[PDB]
RNA sequence: CAAGGAGGUAAAAAUGUA
RNA sequence: CGCGGGGUGGAGCAGCCUGGUAGCUCGUCGGGCUCAUAACCCGAAGGUCGUCGGUUCAAAUCCGGCCCCCGCAACCA
RNA sequence: CCGGGCACUCUAACGGGACUGCCCGCGAAAGCGGGAGGAAGGAGGGGACGACGUCUGGUCAGCAUGGCCCUUACGGCCUGGGCGACACACGUGCUACAAUGCCCACUACAAAGCGAUGCCACCCGGCAACGGGGAGCUAAUCGCAAAAAGGUGGGCCCAGUUCGGAUUGGGGUCUGCAACCCGACCCCAUGAAGCCGGAAUCGCUAGUAAUCGCGGAUCAGCCAUGCCGCGGUGAAUACG
């Protein structure tokens, strides 16, 4: 999980958004 | 090199990122706060003396 | 822990069965404080018991605990400047906690795929008498009769 | 089935089968599958020869792969070296290039621990 | 009696220069007597123990100890600074 | 790296030197301190010197070193092994 | 790399210590450069022969020279005073 | 109940920075 | 200028007879226990087997020349 | 969402509320065990507080300060480098070795905090970082945030494998005059070592250990996995 740049929990652990976790509820 | 640096910190120009906030009471470059302009040590010295309005001993 | 009897915790009884002994096992499943999953693994496993034998899944649980519960255990002692290891009888609070630990510890050592199937087969094997934890029980019980020379160091 | 030069995935999902080729990861695999029109749940044990030849034509007419992609990476590293670049000389010693910490752990790049005696 | 300067020793001797010339004049005094009487003389020259077995120390100041070692032809200096 | 929207190659000193030098000619030696600068193709063919922290090491420019900086070709440290 | 001072070299180093101060830093500067590169660097590092085979000199000043010699992990300074 | 008398001992574990 | 034996990791030894993988201890280096050292515990490196030539598919090992060390013998007269 | 009420929840100031006052037993008393009594009780749970003094402990680099030393300089300015170097050794940690697990999609529940030389709702371009527009908010008004674990549905079937993410190539965004040493992100392809750790060693007795996210300080930006605080689920055991 947590450190992988191409997953959901990785973007959560960073606080960044991307393709793998975009900005929309 | 102490006093020339404090008055390098007072002057504004030449690429604004070269400005670093600094304590005016002692002249510390680190752990200086944007709320007061004091260092973290001058903060405690005056706050225990009572020269800080509203600052109290926090406890919870 | 020098002053008091560092008193025993009381638990809330179950919401499908109403007992302390099942909730203790829900807590012994629990890794990283997930009780909703810890109850789910146990409740999937009870359905596995429900359909792999025609017997009530609480009644196999009680006897699987009693078939794994040790009687005597060997412990180390220091009186006279010597370190031998002395057998002594076990308190039923500790007999419960050790059997409750040994069932989940042996079920994690089972090679089956899902978690609930490991738990269910462990209960089926312990109640009938051949689980991985009854091996641990009888080995722990083997050392006390083996070291029965030292039970004159009882207290 | 042998696509890029490798066959190796026998019964498994086809997007997984294309991730098993140097040059195609998960994104290029799903791009090739949404192009071709194959449900990824249809495994590589059961798929039409026409789907196989369309998939192969796409994945090795579109991008550069296993042998040539390695040749391009090696040529770019050889171009980074032999010119005197900082990153080229870090590739030359076998040191990391992206401003990392070498006083401590950089052992993936450095290799195994070569423990040297150390007076005091 | 040739002088041998170890890395630590010469780095410190470069530190007593540009900090304190009194220490440099004291060290040159102790070296001038060690070159003449290696196991007697000035600065209480004592034989050393366990972690520095085979060494000798002359007092520079109340803390500072000049740690030297002698051969037939030469003179090692392991420190011209701190209390061992 | 940099953004592409704005004018890349920030420096003017060696640029106002070399734009005289490439059109006048005669391949001269130029010392600069601009390690932050992009090798833009009129610089190809020249021998310029870059400061490393100690001195001015000359670099030779040919057509493959373009999308880089000058500090990439002026090594600051000296390692030479371990012993 | 450990420093080796001979008899006369140490006395002449003390000779520059007592009289003029500016040369002593220049001397230590020259020792620093021959420590990182033994035969190259500052002040024309020059070889000698025709009694001095295996010995090298540098110039401290316009008349006096800093001669030396090297072995595996040592730096011997024979003189830091006038050549001849 | 209040307490003495004779008697089995703890080990295998060294050193000190001048 | 007779006879016998021996040159192997830094030190001390074994392996050679019967040629295919050089092993043991102390020591060295990294770590652990201690305030620290020693003791103790975990882990690792280190020789090409005096030297030259030959035999063999292959030499520490078999053979020959030489250098060094050790022991013995040198009597009759 | 309005009229209206503000009864509740919240917010906020001042109060009451346990002092083992009451009951039994023990005792000469202090006090101790148990119990209706209420929310709590025999310092309710946490903080703030930390004696005479020790370590001739640490800080002349927060500041002040005695003495010694340098003044065409041990002062002052600028550019570049450096504090980021790497054969190694140690401490603190973060991410993992997977199926009580991974990924995708949808749907919920917080507390404490921060902001108009900023937070940026909401649209458009965009695979995304982000960029263009432009509304609200001197802020229980508007924004930062949708909390994450959890629940449902689908896929992988234990294989270095959809675990894990190093390291490296290429293409970009943002800050800053500036990202070569030396930034943080986004995308593609690489996808290593690790399959649970020798001698040893550490923290925790109740919302505690474990697990999961969120906010702030510093801050143009950030090498933040650190610190400081906040809440979600929530063990085990204490014979001695
Ligand atoms: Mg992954
Ligand atoms: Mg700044
Ligand atoms: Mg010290
Ligand atoms: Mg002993
Ligand atoms: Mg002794
Ligand atoms: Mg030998
Ligand atoms: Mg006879
Ligand atoms: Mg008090
Ligand atoms: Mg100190
Ligand atoms: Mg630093
Ligand atoms: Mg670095
Ligand atoms: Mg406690
Ligand atoms: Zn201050």
């Amino acid at each position: 999980g947590k450190g992988d740049r191409r997953t959901r929990r990785g973007k959560i652990w960073r606080g960044t958004y991307g393709k793998y976790r975009p900005r929309k509820k | 090199a102490r006093k020339a640096l404090i008055e390098k910190a007072k002057r504004t120009p030449k690429f604004k990122v070269r400005a670093y906030t600094r304590c005016v009471r002692c002249g510390r470059a680190r752990s200086v706060y944007r709320f007061f302009g004091l260092c973290r040590i001058c903060l405690r010295e005056l706050a225990h003396k009572g020269q800080l309005p509203g600052v109290r001993k926090a406890s919870w | 822990a020098r002053r008091r009897r560092a008193e025993v915790r009381q638990l809330q009884p179950d919401l499908v069965y109403g007992d302390v002994l099942v909730t203790a096992f829900i807590n012994k499943i629990m890794r990283d404080g997930k009780k909703n999953l810890a109850a789910r693994i146990f409740y999937d496993a009870c359905k596995i018991i429900q359909e792999k034998t025609g017997q009530e899944p609480l009644k196999v649980f009680k006897q699987a605990v009693e078939n794994v519960k040790p009687r005597m255990e060997v412990r180390s002692r220091r009186v006279g400047g010597a370190n031998y290891q002395v057998p002594m009888e076990v308190s039923p609070r500790r007999q419960q906690s050790l059997a409750l630990r040994w069932l989940v510890q042996a079920a994690n050592q089972r090679p089956e795929r899902r978690a609930a199937v490991r738990i269910a087969h462990e209960l089926m094997d312990a109640a009938e008498g051949k689980g991985g934890a009854v091996k641990k029980k009888e080995d722990v019980e083997r050392m006390a009769e083996a070291n029965r020379a030292y039970a004159h160091y009882r207290w | 089935a042998r696509i890029a030069g490798v066959e190796i995935p026998r019964n498994k999902r086809v997007d997984v089968a294309l991730t098993y080729i140097y040059g195609i990861g998960k994104a290029r695999a799903k791009e090739a599958l949404e192009k071709t029109g194959i449900n990824p749940a249809t495994r590589v044990k059961d798929l039409t020869e026409a789907e196989v030849v369309r998939l192969r034509e796409y994945v090795e007419n579109t991008w550069k792969l296993e042998g040539e992609l390695r040749a391009e990476v090696a040529a770019n590293i050889k171009r980074l070296m032999d010119i005197g670049c900082y990153r080229g000389l870090r590739h030359r010693r076998g040191l990391p290039v992206r401003g990392q910490r070498t006083r401590t752990n950089a052992r993936t790049r450095k290799g195994p621990r070569k423990t040297v005696a150390g007076k005091k | 009696m040739k002088l041998i300067w170890s890395e630590e020793s010469w780095d410190d001797y470069l530190y007593w220069q540009e900090t304190d010339k009194r220490i440099v004049k004291k060290i040159n005094e102790l070296i001038k007597d060690t070159r003449r009487t290696p196991f007697e003389g000035k600065g209480k020259p004592e034989p050393l123990k366990h972690n520095l077995s085979g060494f000798w120390s002359r007092r520079i100041t109340e803390e500072h100890r000049l740690v030297y070692a002698v051969t037939d032809d030469s003179l090692l200096i392991a420190a011209c600074r701190y209390h061992y | 790296p940099r953004s592409l929207k704005k004018g890349v190659f920030v420096d003017d000193h060696l640029l106002e030197k070399v734009l005289e030098l490439n059109a006048k000619g005669e391949k001269r030696l130029i010392k600069t301190w601009s390690r932050r600068s992009t090798i833009v193709p009129e610089m190809v063919g020249h021998t310029i010197a870059v400061y490393n922290g100690k001195q001015h090491v000359p670099v030779y420019i040919t057509e493959n070193m373009v999308g880089h900086k000058l500090g990439e070709f002026a090594p600051t440290r000296t390692y030479r092994g371990h012993g």
